[PDB]
């Protein structure tokens, strides 16, 4: 057809606007001729070297180290000195009640050293000591119930105690929820059977598969009866059901949770329930016994994993794996793993330190955890590269490389550790000489701002690599926080962008690396003189030192430059007093925050100070006279001050 | 599922009475038939002829032949009587998941041919909207079945491609088309359909194509039918495009006026045609680099005009941004003019 | 049960101030067809109470039995993401700002559910469920996109009650159909007469003067002033004349680092100051608010000349603070930029 | 997902140093005959950051394509923005020369190549340039901030010409 | 059960907008024919583009077939376009057959009246060109805006674009007056006219606030306090408060009036909107009218980002106050 699409436009006559002329001023009239004449580039060769890090030389020999190391088994006496040194570093653990355990343990390997070391007993379990207690106990009077249904069965041929059927155990990542389980299970002579998420756990299959193993005896009960029959479908021992990761829900598990409830209710064995979704303690209906792990003290684990690294005959120090743990968020399992890996590779760097509190010590664990061996020459160290001034084209492609690879963690590198990495002092936290004093003062302080300057401008104004604030919004903040990862099979289908990503990453880390060049820089340049003011006799060395905390001095490199536990305690703080009945309703959240938490800890120190002063009793009773249910341990950890 | 009939009988649909699809009318059939692009087409036909045809990455602007250009390349290759059994098309009209690969992809590139022996090929059209996952299993399917078949992926972007995908191929770019050897497209269509078009015409229909010839064709067709003549003034208002002596005549109120008295006659021009801030921001940003300024001033002003920009797209007031635009001239080139 | 919410007025006739205001809202809800509304002010004026009073004006007295509800849902990136959620048989509040960028889903399928309900539910009383999203001012422009969407589809069958602190962030196309409900913050004589009334209901007689300086104190947020005349109340039975307002304690740790910051000149002291400032944002306060207060605190010892630099800085980082991620890069280049131009200041 | 990194040893792979594809690129070169100039192997390893599987199919698209391994020949294939163009783009910023790299860039960008990898490899020639450290990182930072502009979806001339604006003033501007 | 005031009084066919004299004819010959090309309409909001393509969409077809055969979408959905062009196809795929009992029976194509368009991304764009042509001859396109520039070159070459220049003060008068006789809303002129000062020409956000009103104050008049407090506009002695600080070069006077502004809840958008209109029309010099603008625009900026309200107003005052102390 191709009929006409007519513009039409209501032009009136008139308005001086519709019809309009080329000026006549003789600033645009003088129009530019363009030029399209660039430079030739057939003539122009590129050089060897020119856009890359391209060297005539090359380096022969120093590479290509192999290791070849035949460790000599380690004496008695050796050993008793490295069991002093580790008693010394940690004089807060029973270094004797576990060595001989692990001696016995280790006593053309086909094991992982998470399954070699596997914990038999609860008591060789460590941290989460309240918790593997609590197990214990619940899965000793499981047993004396057991042998008293076997005594009264013997014969013939619930209240107060309060024995509920079910413990559910939840806490992070590999803190050994199954390992104590087992452990308890092993110990006390019980009989688990296994339902993992890798197994198809739908409700009939669990019910018609596994009911009579709650509700019946067992036709074996003598001899082998600590294997552990995972269940799947294409002196005597009681049965015990664990449910391994029972937050992992798919399609293919239609009714799960109200097989295992049935399970709740008709059972007459103990049943387990691990778990590291903290919400599903809110989600499930039912009664159970509620078993938390905290996570583990990091130098008891540390102290742990130097002893695994002393059984296999090496000597190291506490620091590394202190910071190898703070990396991996004191997760055991990964811990362990990335133990074996390091141990059996032979070594990274052998570096003498003789300490009384020998063989050569081992360390540098946590610079081959991030790579940064493989970035940097064996002969190389990170503080010592980082130090020093940069000249050259391969130092910087190395530290573009090393601030690179940790960018996409989204992890300052050089913020964390920007008191230790500066060419300044650093202390514990336990005139006209004076003019020139004050000017070094200011321009130390001077650097250092337009530094912070360039690092803000790095956040707000230039992309990440990882979005921030993806599912929760910023960090410290009470809404949530607990998002488990997904759980159906169906892609993904998103149409995000790849090429913002390592180009963002390759940006960001430039910047920051030449942005910290020229901060130390100019604070190396203002420290030249600072030996012409110690001639004057003034000293600002007071002026000039960094203060930082003794937990961040325990390690060699910081991921953060906070205190992750203040914060867990602050966000275990307002979850619980906002968790009670009366203010649950509180829609406005930051108004609730800001008003109803201070004004609630004033209220708290205002009780603590008529409470000390010997006044009348009832003065502990507002709280509970405007029924304001609060538990007496929040109260006092609001009463206590403001940090 | 289907969607390939419609397109295949839509393409010879035509009243043929009244009707003039000028951009149909001249189409191209072989690889000797497209004059443009010579060397990447006379590598990719050596590339056939040695029987050493690689995996292909046909990438740019749309419009510029490159489905033409493969689908001349497999009538080439295969005669018409084992087509389908030797070359599979699949577009991203048929999307559903990452399954798209793993189904006819996987099971066609893991099989001889059927009737007639030889290496069979896989065309892609708009390969960048497909998801990264499926374009991570594309990669592993071209990995293992290099040698019975080769993979030819059409693309308008190069960045949504990974990194893999691109290395498992050679890249071939249809670059814009220089507006010379465009020129006596233009003079031939013109010529055989008797259209009235001055030079001014000639060189409204380069700028705005900025190197293709449909929309060239569209544009030309539109205007001559609306018209019956084509000239500046008509082109950009059959476009609709920012008229010249507009840009000029805003330039002249933001470069010789006080503030007041400009910002309400160019709010009077918006709204007498329409014209928004971030057309007026790219025009005046072309006018900028031929008005002679000093270093100084284009300097300043290219700044301000980038900033300005950049806030037009976040979404705030544009009547503030069009005053702050008129204030970054305001602040140097009267002052120098007031100087 | 505080004095906030054991004493806060459920009818539309019990609110002492904008009584024109409540008697309007009377008056449209009486019509029946009253559209999305976008009720902004400041925090603490009352615009929850307020939307409260509306929703038991439209309903019957059911809307006070509420419950609490926690609501898992499926990410387009296929992942599980667990929120609160406050509802009754009536009506359903929703915060959606607590899922960072991701807003869309809480917006889009929540809303979904409440349209499902209300076509499973049938009382014979009103034809729409309120949806109530709280703090709406903080949602990303591709969630309000979708929220813009929702409302043009899901209209006939649910009522929406916006409530925010600003309609700056709000895109307009949302602003063009909600009924803007302005509530200002009632003056100082109307935190007065709540508190005496307030007081008078929990028989106590506290005297005109204590009143007026709790309301002077509480920078006319009528919720501070209850909860400083509930702790007030704590610390002596008797509303004295010399009766101290109890000071908010996170904002006297704010006023020590002022006096951290403007005493000493050094960058240890710049990182002792960036200490106190992490342990502040460790509990949780958002940064706009350190960043305001810190501003308000270091504008009492500047002159006035460099106060206009200052303000202009501030404004410059927190519009920063709020593109960026971590605030505490911005918030402490705040704290050194502020530095260096104190130490510039007074060497000359 | 955090259960396998739990449950696995992670090993971390950083990109080749360039030293290294230039060993194993002389070695498939002595043992294919493949003759060549130093040009054709740093233009290959440009094309080809710390890539050994892309500078691998570079080489054998312009062997098979033109027979010798020149820079030509190499971005005849490769077909990048040449980064002598870029270079003389850098170095006419440097000087603050507003008119010869606008009239660089307005030759790119009617060339046909895209904004994306326009700054990508402004990026990549001003991450090796000659200057001065604080000029570059100030470059580097006004690099990003018009990168992550083009990544927002804002991608213009107008942005690239501001960009080019910002590097000249950079210079004269202390 | 009832509708809003703003889709119940738009004309129900053709002729009945006035105003526009060759639009309308242009609608009433391809109507004649019974065929509607691809159609762009372009002006400022509140004008009356979406009441003509509906009077023509109503005039077309029959009322009972009018909503079946019609389908008003919008550009701005969040799920990019993919989820807009198969509503698209789906709509299109759909055939329902109509037969109309006045005498003329429906033509075959369908409508998809498309909105915002002018807010649209160039690939999104020529996705939307391939759509379009693929259904050439079984669906004729709408597209509505205020902008015809950013509609890039083959969707705008391809369709009958037609201008909408916004009404006069008196017509909007006028049909304010009609609606409130009809509606028994008692009415001042006064009040009208303040209701078209504040809707800023637009007839959409007038009719709106109109009904706001008189169900906000049911049997009550409507006087400029509701209407101001309802349009949110800043009252002027606020904006005279504010230019009287910053001449006054006081900080301290500044920070009170900006907090009285920000705790009487008005909205900073507003205030810099008002500031603006105000500052542009005056009589300050040309550096100062520049740089204050400049501040205005970073502030503006800032306020879509979403960054503080008090902050942004302290620093755009400070701005003023500087700029305008300058000179003394
Ligand atoms: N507290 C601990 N003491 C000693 N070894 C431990 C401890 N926690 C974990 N392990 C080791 O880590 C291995 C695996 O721990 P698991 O119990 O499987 O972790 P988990 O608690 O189940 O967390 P999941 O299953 O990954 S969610 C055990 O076999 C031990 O070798
Ligand atoms: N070099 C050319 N010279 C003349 N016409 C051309 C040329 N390239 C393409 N065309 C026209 O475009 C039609 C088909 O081109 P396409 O292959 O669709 O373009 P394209 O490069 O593949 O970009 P797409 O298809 O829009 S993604 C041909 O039938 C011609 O009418
Ligand atoms: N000239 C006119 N004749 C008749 N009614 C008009 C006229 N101008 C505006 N209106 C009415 O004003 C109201 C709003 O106009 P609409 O057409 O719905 O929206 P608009 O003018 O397209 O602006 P948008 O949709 O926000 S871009 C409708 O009720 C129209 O009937
Ligand atoms: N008319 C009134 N009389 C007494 N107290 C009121 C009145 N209106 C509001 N309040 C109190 O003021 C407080 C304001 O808090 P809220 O309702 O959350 O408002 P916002 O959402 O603006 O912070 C409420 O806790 C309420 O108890
Ligand atoms: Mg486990
Ligand atoms: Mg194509
Ligand atoms: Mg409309």
């Amino acid at each position: 057809s191709f009929q006409r699409v007519v513009h039409v436009q209501q032009k009136d006559d008139g308005c001086c606007l519709w019809h309009l002329k080329p000026p006549s001023c003789p600033l645009l009239t003088k129009f530019k001729e363009l030029n399209t004449k660039v430079i030739d580039l057939s003539k122009c060769g590129i050089a060897l070297g020119e856009f890359s890090t391209l060297n005539s030389k090359l380096k022969s020999g120093n590479s290509a180290a192999v290791f070849m190391r035949t460790r000599k088994e380690f004496t008695e006496e050796v050993r008793n000195l490295l069991l002093e040194e580790i008693r010394w570093s940690n004089p807060e653990f029973s270094l004797k009640k576990y060595f001989p355990l692990l001696l016995k343990k280790q006593i053309t390997e086909d094991m992982l050293w998470t399954e070699k070391y596997q914990p038999q007993t609860a008591s060789e379990l460590i941290g989460n000591e309240l918790a593997i207690k609590k197990l214990h106990s619940w899965l000793k009077d499981w047993k004396r119930r057991a042998e008293l249904e076997e005594r009264q069965n013997l014969k013939g041929k619930e209240e107060e105690s309060r024995l509920c059927n079910t413990v559910l155990i939840t806490g992070p990542t590999g803190v050994g929820k199954t390992a104590a389980v087992y452990a308890c299970a092993q110990e006390l002579g019980f009989k688990i059977f296994e339902v993992n998420a890798s197994s198809q756990r739908s409700g009939r299959q669990i019910l018609s598969q596994l009911k009579e193993a709650t509700q019946s005896h067992q036709v074996d009960k003598q001899g082998v009866n600590s294997q552990k029959p995972c269940f799947f479908n294409s002196k005597n021992a009681t049965s015990l059901i664990l449910f391994e990761e029972v937050d992992v829900i798919f399609d293919e598990d239609a009714g799960f949770l109200n097989a295992i409830k049935t399970f709740m209710a008709t059972t007459k064995r103990p049943v387990i329930l691990t778990t590291s979704d903290p919400t599903f303690s809110l989600m499930f209906d039912g009664c159970f016994e509620e078993i938390k792990f905290s996570t583990p003290s990091l130098l008891n684990v540390a102290s742990y994993l130097q002893m695994i690294c002393l059984t296999e005959n090496f000597r190291t120090d506490v620091k590394d794996f202190v910071t190898l743990l703070t990396a991996n968020t004191c997760d055991i399992r990964k811990s362990i793993l990335y133990l074996q890996f390091w141990i059996r590779s032979g070594g990274g760097v052998l570096e003498e330190r003789p300490l009384t509190l020998l063989p050569k010590c081992d360390s540098g664990c946590a610079e081959t955890l991030f790579g940064l061996k493989n970035i940097f020459s064996p002969s190389e160290d990170l503080f010592s590269f980082l130090k020093h001034k940069i000249t050259m084209k391969e130092e910087w492609h190395k530290f573009i490389q090393l601030l690179t690879e940790f960018q996409m963690r989204n992890v300052d590198f050089l913020y964390s550790n920007l008191e230790f990495i500066l060419p300044l002092p650093v202390d514990t936290i336990p005139t006209t000489a004076g003019k020139k004093c004050s000017a070094l003062v200011s321009h130390c302080l001077n650097s250092l701002s337009e530094f912070m300057d360039n690092m803000s401008f790095l956040d707000a104004l230039l992309t990440d690599v990882r979005e921030q604030n993806k599912y929760g919004r910023n960090d410290f903040s009470w809404t949530n926080g607990k998002v488990t990862s997904g759980l159906c099979d169906e892609f993904s289908l998103e149409s995000n962008d790849g090429w913002t990503s390592q180009s963002s990453g390759e940006l960001k880390a430039a910047a920051e690396a030449l942005s910290f060049t020229k901060c130390s820089s100019a604070i190396s340049k203002a420290l030249e003189t600072l030996n012409s003011c110690k001639k004057l006799g003034r000293d600002p060395t007071n002026d000039l030192t960094f203060y930082v905390s003794q937990k961040r001095n325990n390690v060699y490199f910081s991921q953060s430059a906070a205190n992750l536990d203040n914060a867990w305690k602050r966000i275990s703080v307002i979850k619980s007093v906002f968790s009670s009945r009366s203010l649950l309703y509180v829609g406005n959240r930051q108004a609730s925050i800001i008003e109803y938490l201070p004004t609630l800890r004033n209220i708290c120190k205002t009780e603590k100070l008529k409470e000390q002063g010997k006044s009348k009793r009832r003065f502990l009773h507002y709280f509970e006279g405007i029924h304001l249910d609060i538990p007496k341990e929040t109260v006092n950890t609001l009463a206590a001050d403001f940090p | 599922m289907e969607t390939s009939a419609l397109k295949q009988q839509e393409q010879p649909a035509a009243t043929k009475i009244r009707n003039l699809p000028w951009v149909e009318k001249y189409r191209p059939q072989t690889l000797n038939d497209l004059i443009s692009h010579q060397d990447i087409l006379s590598t990719i036909q050596k590339f056939i002829n040695e029987d050493r045809l690689p995996h292909l990455l046909l990438y740019g602007p749309p419009g510029t032949g490159k489905t033409s250009t493969i689908l001349a390349c497999a009538k080439q290759l295969y005669k018409d009587k084992e087509f389908g059994s030797m070359v599979l098309e699949l577009n991203a009209s048929d999307d559903r998941g990452i399954d798209i690969i793993r189904g006819p992809i996987l099971s066609f590139a893991s099989t001889r041919t059927i009737f007639k022996k030889g290496f069979k090929l896989v065309i892609l059209d708009e390969a960048d909207a497909m998801t990264q996952d499926a374009q991570n299993a594309l990669r592993r399917v071209i990995e293992k079945f290099t040698e019975n078949t080769r993979f030819c992926l059409i693309c308008n972007y190069l960045s949504k491609i990974i990194p893999a995908l691109q290395s498992r191929c050679t890249r071939f770019r249809f670059g814009p088309l220089t507006p010379e050897l465009m020129v006596p497209r233009l003079e031939h269509v013109v010529e055989e359909e008797k259209v009235d078009i001055s030079e001014d015409g000639m060189k409204a229909l380069v700028t705005l194509s900025s190197g293709d010839m449909r929309r060239a064709l569209n544009i030309l067709q539109s205007t001559n039918m609306a018209f019956g003549k084509v000239t500046e003034e008509t082109v950009y208002t059959c476009t609709g495009h920012p008229l010249k002596s507009d840009i000029a005549n805003i330039l002249d109120w933001m470069l010789n006026q006080d503030f007041t008295t400009a910002y309400r006659n160019i709010t009077e021009l918006k709204t007498l045609k329409g014209l928004a801030l971030h057309d007026i921001l790219t025009e005046i940003h072309l006018f900028v680099h031929r008005v002679d300024f000093p270093s100084s001033v284009r300097i300043h002003l290219l700044t301000k005009m980038a900033d300005i920009e950049y806030r037009l797209s976040v979404g705030t007031n544009e009547k503030i941004q069009l005053s702050s635009l008129i204030a970054a001239f305001q602040v140097t080139r009267d002052l120098i003019v007031a100087e | 049960s505080l004095w906030v919410d054991k004493y806060r007025p459920c009818s539309l006739g019990r609110l002492d101030y904008h009584k024109e205001q409540a008697a309007q809202l009377r008056n449209l809800v009486q019509c029946g067809d009253f559209p999305h509304l976008l009720v902004y002010g400041p925090s603490g004026a009352g615009k929850k109470t307020r939307i409260m009073c509306i929703l038991r004006e439209l309903y019957g007295v059911g809307v006070e039995k509420l419950r609490i509800e926690h609501q898992t849902i499926t990410t387009p990136s296929k992942k599980k993401i667990e929120i609160s959620t406050i509802a009754s048989n009536y009506h359903l509040e929703v915060n959606p700002s607590d899922a960072g960028n991701s807003d869309r889903v809480v917006i889009q399928e929540m809303l979904k559910t409440v349209a499902q309900s209300q076509q499973l539910e049938t009382n014979s009383q009103r034809d729409f469920k309120v949806v109530l999203l709280t703090e709406v001012d903080k949602l990303t422009k591709d969630a309000q996109h979708a929220l813009r969407r929702t409302m043009e589809k899901y209209m006939s069958t649910c009522r929406l009650i916006l409530c925010c602190n600003s309609t700056s962030k709000v895109i307009p196309p949302i602003r063009s159909r909600c009924l803007a409900v302005r509530v200002p913050a009632p003056s100082i004589e109307d935190i007065c007469h709540v508190l005496s009334t307030v007081c008078k209901k929990e028989g106590l007689n506290l005297p005109s003067q204590l009143a007026h300086r709790l309301a002077e104190k509480s920078c006319r947020n009528l919720r501070k002033a209850l909860l400083m005349c509930e702790a007030c109340r704590v610390q002596q039975y008797p509303f004295t004349a010399d009766q101290e307002i109890p000071e908010t304690d996170w904002e006297v740790y704010l006023r020590e680092t002022a006096n951290a910051i403007v005493s000493q000149q050094t960058p240890q002291r710049l990182l002792e100051v960036r200490g106190r400032l992490y342990e502040l944002l460790t509990h949780c306060i958002p940064p706009e608010i350190i960043m305001k207060g810190l501003l308000s605190e270091l504008l009492h010892n500047c002159d006035g000349q460099l106060k206009g630099e200052v303000a202009q800085m501030a404004a410059y980082y927190e519009h920063r603070l709020q593109l960026g991620s971590k605030a505490i890069y911005h918030l402490e280049a705040f704290v050194a930029k502020f530095m260096a131009l104190y130490k510039k200041f007074m060497e000359d | 997902i955090e259960p396998i990194q739990s449950r696995c040893a992670v090993l971390r792979y950083t990109k080749l140093t360039d030293a290294q594809i230039l060993t194993r690129l002389m070695n498939v070169i002595e043992k294919e005959r493949v003759p060549y100039t130093d040009d054709g192997l740093e233009a290959i390893i440009f094309t080809a950051q710390g890539d050994m599987r892309q500078a691998l199919n570079n080489l054998q698209s312009t062997f098979s394509g033109f027979g010798f391994i020149n820079s030509e020949n190499v971005f005849k294939v490769c077909d990048e923005p040449h980064p002598l163009l870029v270079k003389e783009m850098i170095q006419h910023c440097v000087n603050a020369n507003i008119d010869e790299a606008y009239k660089i860039l307005a030759h790119l960008w009617h060339l046909g190549y895209s904004p994306e990898d326009i700054i990508g490899n402004i990026f990549r020639v001003c991450k090796t340039f000659q200057m001065a450290e604080y000029l570059k990182l100030e470059f580097i930072k006004e690099i990003g901030y018009t990168h992550m502009k083009i990544a927002e979806g804002v991608n213009s001339l107008l942005q690239m010409a501001g960009l080019l604006a910002r590097l000249c003033q950079k210079t004269m501007a202390p | 059960k009832p509708v809003p005031w703003v889709e119940k009084y738009r004309p129900k066919c053709v002729d009945e907008v006035a105003f526009q004299e060759e639009v309308v004819a242009v609608l009433k010959k391809s109507l004649e024919g019974a065929d509607l090309p691809n159609l762009l309409f372009y002006g400022p909001p509140g004008t009356g583009k979406t009441s003509t393509i509906l009077a023509a969409a109503r005039e077309l077809f029959g009322p009972e077939l009018f909503r079946l055969r019609v389908l008003e979408l919008n550009a701005s959905d969040e799920r990019g376009i993919q989820v807009v062009r198969e509503k698209v196809k789906n709509f299109a795929q759909l055939t329902v057959s109509g037969s109309r009992s006045d005498g003329k029976p429906c033509p075959p194509f369908k409508i998809v009246i498309l909105d915002e368009a002018d807010s649209m991304t160039s690939a999104a764009q020529a996705a939307l060109r391939r759509t379009m042509e693929k259904e050439s001859k079984t669906t004729r396109f709408c597209l509505i805006c205020n902008y015809v520039s950013r509609i890039i070159e083959p969707l705008t070459s391809r369709c009958s674009k037609f201008r909408f220049k916004p009404l006069s003060d008196k017509i909007q008068q006028q049909r304010l007056l009609d609606i409130a006789k009809k509606e028994n809303v008692k009415i001042s002129d006064e009040g009208i006219a303040y209701l078209v000062k504040v809707s800023e020409g637009d007839l959409r956000k007038a009719i709106t606030f109109l009904q706001s009103a008189t169900r906000l104050t049911g049997g009550k008049e409507i006087t400029e306090k509701v209407i101001t407090d309802i349009a949110g506009v800043i009252p002027a002695e606020k904006i005279d408060g504010v230019f009287a600080a910053c001449q006054s070069g006081s900080f301290d006077k500044l920070e009170a009036v900006v907090k009285d502004l920000i705790d009487e809840g008005h909205a900073a958008t507003q205030l810099v909107n008002q500031l603006h209109d105000v500052v542009v029309e005056n009589n300050l010099s040309d550096k100062q009218k520049s740089i204050i603008t400049e501040k205005l625009a970073e502030v503006d900026k800032c306020l879509a980002d979403g960054a503080d309200e008090h902050l942004q107003l302290i620093s755009l005052c400070a701005t003023v106050m500087q700029q305008l102390s300058q000179n003394c």
